[PDB]
């Protein structure tokens, strides 16, 4: 949408440097 | 606590069981390539790393102060090693592209620590 709505953080499925 | 033996006799004594592990940790080979590079939260670092590193290091710095005789003591080498190596290992999985590399690091100096004596008893 144009502004945020109801975001906040996100995890994302993050596992370390095991996958970047 | 107590009951330990992981001061071998001398500093200097140390550098030198230190250079056979340095030979094994440090074989100059790809498994040591990477270990240099690890993650930290100043760069890309990794989601909670207080409770699985703390304070990790690179492989050139322990080696940085391990030549001169600021780490002989196996205790504080053996301390950085350690945390270096679970720096990469409490989250490096059991197969996949984090733990292996380092793999090779920690079976083949645990081996040339209890030579150096830090394992002694």
């Amino acid at each position: 949408s144009h502004l945020k709505s109801k975001k906040g953080q996100s995890t994302s499925r993050h596992k370390k440097l095991m996958f970047k | 606590g107590s009951h330990m033996r992981k001061k071998i006799f001398k500093p200097e004594e140390l550098r030198q069981a230190l250079m056979p592990t340095l030979e094994a940790l440090y074989r100059q080979d790809p498994e040591s390539l990477p270990f240099r590079q690890p993650v930290d939260p100043q760069l890309l670092g990794i989601p909670d790393y207080f409770d699985i590193v703390k304070n990790p290091m690179d492989l050139s710095t322990i080696k940085r102060k391990l030549d001169t005789g600021q780490y002989q003591e196996p205790w504080q080498y053996v301390d950085d090693v350690w945390l270096m190596f679970n720096n990469a290992w409490l989250y490096n999985r059991k197969t996949s592209r984090v733990y292996k590399f380092c793999s090779k690091l920690a079976e083949v100096f645990e081996q040339e620590i209890d030579p150096v004596m830090q394992s002694l008893g």
